[PDB]
């Protein structure tokens, strides 16, 4: 009996190793997770700045054609 | 024994965790936020269009 | 050292590993929504162009009707 | 004991990595913040563009 | 069983506005692929045409905690006509949002002056049969006996079911009879007869309406066969009619009080 | 086009059993040389394993009339779970006897208390494809969208097609989606998109059920791409998979529920 | 053509040690003056980091016969994941010792059970690997129209150890470069005792398109040193002259414009970078 006991603490203790490797796997695909999805994020700013830049001169050149029909209608 | 570490460490997780989850939070109102600027985005686009349009139509009664 | 210790110790570990998959699965599902609301953005940002453009041709038009 | 020393091994690597990893939650965080903060913007802006388009399509079509 | 949902309720006097508080949601249905869903609520009210609010939407879980508060600007004497409504929708990247479920709380029956918080279970939205009646009809015109036999019921649920009948003619109640009530059952057996005295010149003349109830009066269904009577209905009062002394038993589905009334009105 | 037959039934409870008519027959098709058929046809209820009866032989005819009586002594509470098997049969000198066509009245759905009588068009025996479906996949592991466009259907069947999708894993129906009603034709066209939300994770796990229906819920067909998949279906989705953002269309043939749901119910 | 070794392999239960037998080596190839080699083996566990083995030199002869037992306290258990390594060396008095050949026996493959003894031929040594120093992850994005140049620093990961018992303060600098002269100077911020730094710091440059395919980005990580000077980890660079990994990089920047695009790339010794900068 204290044999077996001896051999199931020594799995335990070859499991837990194995239980941390699987933990390396785990946080290393989170980390190119992340790298991915800040390289995403920092596309996706520029794009929105892209956007703003063209909200402005819509606004802009709507000013100016309110004024061309303001002057034409009086 | 290890205590202190595999605490930590734990803590840290933990708190990671927590981080995580706040952002995807808000990366799910981001995406609302998106969807509707779609929309608005179409819409413009439409109108813009149809003046367009119309203001050919002015520019060919009056010039 | 007895093999309650080791059995707790080992215990915790699993513990750490279940958060930190949890932590990874937010991680790789952050990422996916990142990337399809990129797509919306794509989107956004044509339909902006086109707006641009039709609105600079009508100003345009408008211009040439004033004078 | 060799064993169990790599195991200490790995979880101390696991432990850095978990510094990284948060902080790049925390920039996450914060850029996605700002770009929430730009798209209403965005949306303010485009939203009033609009209502301007609408308003000069139908003075436009007034004097057609 | 599409989950509850724990909600508080209270009314600022000093402000003149309803305050809404909406806590948390508990053992939702899963619809997603990954086993849970993304569950948000929107508030309203339904007098109103206000745009309903909307609370944050919470990632993977069947058990969100929302603890979000809500306000109408609202003055009291107007309130009592006005119901509010929460749903609980379910959050998706590239389609239409589906709805989890729903629930309705009228403002006229709260007995205000009171901090209100508590679990409602989520009830379904668009639909509702109720079950099905199973009864004979027997006709003998001769001597103008009309005999009905209540055999059983099936699907009934929203126990302690019985089943009322009446015997109507040009929107007036005549007869009422009722059965003995079954404890505790989804499907009550009763094999009770009831007799009528119809004449055969008015046989054609005269409605039969068999309402099922649930014991608490809660309404479980109804309908009715005879004149103005239509389908299955109007099938049995024919083949009823067809046969003297012969006992015709027949299925029917139970119908919203509603339309029946309706029927009934004319 | 397999000819139509006019019969009637009434049950005779004096006597407790049933009695069928075969009245006569009308438009049948025609496979002999002579240019018309020698119809007779025989009588009979599945679950019972008597001999079926059977009518006289009518010589040169497509529109025999036979004017003859049959009787099925079975008391009527064991009637319902019975059916009665309506057969018209070409004769034949020197070779077994072709069917003309057939027809099945399950005794259950009648609703007794009335002389039954009337023309019912022939069907057919032994065959059903019931028509083929067209539609592309799509899918994008790396953002984790599935999408499936509904293009085409043709030769549906046995109008108003319509087509509904469902999602479904482990058994569980996830999600419904449901196309436009095309009225009065046997060929419709759709081009109709619709978007799943699915994690690479779980993509090897699920199945995509695709059921076209005629509105009036009959079903008119049914099949399945994915987990446990067969064939041409489970090429699709290999097909699928092996090119992500790529587009990839295909027909399929439309299977029986009851062969689909077999297939679903592992 | 190398030549052949025969060797002997058992366990010892009863002290839970591995013996391993050098018996003979056959057909060695000659390359000594005399006609015959000096040849002499080194036997060692791959993972072990712990002393080598040798047998004695056998002066001028293709076929020495070394007939020598080493023995390595191992417990079996850990025995399975270990690789034996036997290396043939060719002595000589005034040069480093050449090798003659060398192989290489997992354990994992070994059926215990019964004493092994086989021959086995000598295979080509591996040739030298390259330190490495780690590798540096950061992404470039370029504007045509604006003649932006974006270059952001993510991460580095596998440095090397610069500090005793430790690698730290890793920090990178980015130089512009054309023509052999450094035109722009930037720095990312200093993280202490990680070899595994992030960084997620941004630059920006300006260089007009007509002079986009005669430009140099470097990249450099160094490990720093409050006191003294500050010794290089390692570096790389991308563009004009840029090869293999480096040059998909650029081009695939190129082909991106406004597009940002991340990549990795494995450091090199500053020795060569800096020859293939010093000449245009
Ligand atoms: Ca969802
Ligand atoms: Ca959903
Ligand atoms: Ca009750
Ligand atoms: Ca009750
Ligand atoms: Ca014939
Ligand atoms: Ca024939
Ligand atoms: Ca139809
Ligand atoms: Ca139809
Ligand atoms: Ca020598
Ligand atoms: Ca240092
Ligand atoms: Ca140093």
């Amino acid at each position: 009996e204290l044999e077996e006991m001896q051999r199931r603490a020594d799995q335990l203790a070859d499991e837990s190793l194995e239980s941390t490797r699987r933990m390396l796997q785990l946080v290393e695909e989170s980390k190119d997770a992340g790298i991915r999805t800040l390289v995403m994020l920092d596309e996706q700013g520029e794009q929105l700045d892209r956007v703003e830049e063209g909200m402005n001169h819509i606004n802009q050149d709507m000013k100016e054609a309110e004024k061309n029909l303001k002057d034409l209608g009086k | 024994g290890s205590n202190r570490r595999l605490q930590q460490t734990q803590a840290q997780v933990d708190e990671v965790v927590d981080i995580m989850r706040v952002n995807v939070d808000k990366v799910l109102e981001r995406d609302q936020k998106l969807s509707e600027l779609d929309d608005r985005a179409d819409a413009l686009q439409a109108g813009a269009s149809q003046f367009e349009t119309s203001a050919a139509k002015l520019k060919r009664k009056y010039w | 050292m007895a093999l309650s210790e080791i059995e707790t110790r080992h215990s915790e570990i699993i513990k750490l590993e279940n958060s930190i998959r949890e932590l990874h699965d937010m991680f790789m599902d952050m990422a996916m929504l990142v990337e399809s609301q990129g797509e919306m953005i794509d989107r956004i940002e044509y339909n902006v162009e086109h707006a641009v453009d039709y609105v600079e041709r009508a100003v345009s038009d408008t211009k040439k009707a004033v004078k | 004991m060799a064993r169990e020393n790599e195991m200490d091994e790995n979880l101390e690597q696991v432990s850095g990595i978990i510094g990284n990893l948060r902080h790049m939650a925390l920039d996450m965080g914060n850029e996605i913040d700002t770009q929430n903060r730009q798209i209403d913007r965005i949306m303010e802006k485009a939203d009033s563009n609009k209502t301007r388009i609408d308003e000069a399509n139908q003075r436009a079509t007034k004097m057609l | 069983k599409l989950g509850k949902l724990q909600y508080s309720l209270d009314y600022d006097f000093q402000n003149n506005q309803l305050l809404v508080g909406i806590i948390q949601a508990a053992e939702l249905p899963a619809l997603d692929m990954g086993g849970t869903s993304d569950p948000y609520v929107k508030v309203f009210l339904l007098p109103d045409k206000k745009k309903k609010f909307e609370t944050k939407v919470h990632r993977k879980t069947l058990n969100p905690v929302f603890n979000e508060q809500f306000t109408f600007k609202v003055p009291y004497s107007e309130l009592g006509g006005k119901t509010l409504v929460m749903a609980v929708y379910d959050f998706d990247r590239f389609s239409k949002h589906d709805i989890i479920g729903e629930f309705k709380v009228p403002m006229n029956t709260v007995d205000f002056g009171h901090v209100t918080e508590e679990w409602r279970d989520l009830q379904s939205a668009e639909k509702e049969k109720l079950g099905d009646i199973c009864f004979s009809l027997r006709y003998v015109p001769t001597a103008g006996k009309l005999t009905v036999v209540i055999l059983e019921a099936k699907n009934l649920k929203k126990s302690d079911p019985y089943v009322k009948i009446h015997l109507m003619q040009n929107g007036k109640r005549l007869k009422k009879k009722k059965t003995t009530i079954k404890k505790n059952t989804l499907n009550p057996y009763y094999n009770e007869s009831f007799s009528f005295e119809v004449p055969f010149e008015q046989i054609q003349k005269v409605q039969v309406v068999v309402t099922v109830l649930d014991y608490d009066n809660d309404a479980i269904g109804k309908v009715f066969v005879g004149y103005n009577s239509t389908g299955a209905e109007l099938r049995h009062w024919s083949d009823m009619l067809a046969n003297p002394r012969r006992p015709i038993a027949q299925w029917h589905t139970l119908q919203v009080e509603e339309e029946v009334d309706a029927m009934l009105a004319v």
